[PDB]
């Protein structure tokens, strides 16, 4: 579905990747933070945590996650916490394992970002 | 300590649904009430036990500026962990200040609100230990039939209730945006919240209204974002607001210290 899109529609894929860069910068720039590379910039879980708060209307106390993660483990925990916030916002449990995000699997990352886009289309 | 029987509740009209669950206006045992229905993902026996242990502390009947939780329905056997409190005709301080289409409260009433809240907080600060996860803000204070402001015990967050999400960071002390509660002087953190309430009573504006909650918490915590002290106010109100919002938590007064200051401001 999204896989068919990832694997067999490169022209669409870039239009979609384009959609996503605009979609995520719409929000993170408010924190003076920019996303230029979808492939890695969400790997450590921080932006996903900050994005969820920007998207669902709350602040995340800095003691609730690792703002500057110091290990693979802390990144995993951040992604997992972000995935929990996603489910609190009403999304079904994400298909990728938190490790897949941290390991920079592009399909996995884009799936998560795509499901966010399709949910949070109209948020300003 | 079996709590309130959920089946006895008369649900009259739904007032809200949000991240926490829902709120209804209702009736129970001749009381006009609101019913807060908490929706919780991965509800467990541990969380249920926790709810039943946390609720009793909110049943505070001994201070006129504290609005008790009347009781709670344990879940099971109730469909959802639920709590009840008296219906307050004017709703929240936030409603009265920011959403008051009928009338605008005058500054004398604003001073009385500040005094009511200070008295209520001084009382709550006598409790040992403090009630956990109690945050002071204009949404968590109610206004009764006679314009008495009352701290909303039904607004105290449960251990399982949106942990790691703050929906009203604008009233939170900078240290409290970043440090675990155990690592802060909670009473000083609460005085910061009161200082923001003072600012809100003076401006009749929502603090940082042009910013999202995530922007607010990130900028106050890490960029030094502060309310600007309003111009054209007495040196006395100015001095009070300043000391309550001291960057140094240790230098902020206690509530019991500002009570007499507020009392003199009604009528010296
Ligand atoms: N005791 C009460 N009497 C009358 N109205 C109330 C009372 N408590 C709350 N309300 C009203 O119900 C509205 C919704 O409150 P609700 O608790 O659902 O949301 P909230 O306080 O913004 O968020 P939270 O779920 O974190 O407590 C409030 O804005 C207020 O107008
Ligand atoms: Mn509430």
């Amino acid at each position: 579905a999204f896989d068919t899109l990832f694997d067999h529609a490169p022209d669409k894929l870039n239009v979609v990747k384009k959609t996503l860069i605009t979609f995520v910068n719409k929000h993170l720039n408010k924190l003076n933070l920019e996303v230029t590379e979808l492939e890695t910039q969400f790997a450590d879980g921080v932006y996903l945590v900050l994005l969820m708060g920007l998207l669902e209307g709350y602040f995340v106390p800095l003691h609730s996650f690792f703002l500057t993660p110091d290990s693979f483990e802390q990144k995993v925990l951040n992604v997992s916490f972000a995935f929990e916030l996603m489910q609190d916002g009403g999304l079904e449990k994400p298909k990728p394992r938190p490790e897949d995000i941290v390991n920079c699997d592009l399909k996995s990352t884009l799936r998560v970002l795509y499901n966010l886009f399709t949910k949070y289309r109209n948020v300003e | 300590h079996s709590g309130i029987d959920f089946k006895q509740l008369n649900f009259l009209t739904k007032l809200n649904e949000n991240h926490s669950g829902e709120l209804w206006k209702g009736r129970w045992q001749g009381n006009d009430i609101v019913v807060k229905v908490l929706k919780v993902r991965d509800w467990s026996t541990r969380k249920s036990r926790d709810f039943n242990e946390e609720c009793p502390r909110l049943r505070i009947f001994s201070h006129p500026n504290v609005l008790p939780v009347l009781g709670a329905c344990q879940s099971p056997p109730a469909p959802h962990p639920t709590l009840i409190t008296h219906w307050m005709p004017y709703g929240s301080l936030y409603n009265v200040l920011h959403e008051g289409t009928n009338f605008v409260v005058d500054q004398s009433q604003a001073v009385k609100f500040a005094l009511d809240m200070a008295r209520g907080m001084a009382f709550l600060h006598t409790l040992e230990p403090l009630i956990p996860r109690h945050a002071l803000n204009s949404r968590s204070v109610m206004i009764d039939e006679d314009m008495t402001a009352r701290i909303s015990m039904a607004d105290v967050k449960f251990s399982f209730q949106s942990p790691g999400r703050m929906y009203a960071p604008a009233w939170v002390a900078p240290e409290a945006l970043q440090k675990k509660p155990e690592d802060t002087n909670r009473r000083s953190a609460d005085m910061w919240s009161f200082a923001v309430l003072l600012w809100e009573l003076v401006t009749r504006e929502v603090p940082f209204a042009d910013l999202s909650n995530m922007e607010i918490g990130m900028k106050v915590a890490l960029e030094g974002l502060r309310p600007t002290i309003p111009p054209g106010i007495s040196p006395h109100v100015s001095k009070l607001m300043k000391i309550c919002m001291n960057e140094d938590p240790a230098k902020r007064p206690k509530f019991d210290m500002i009570v007499p200051i507020l009392e003199k401001m009604q009528d010296k």
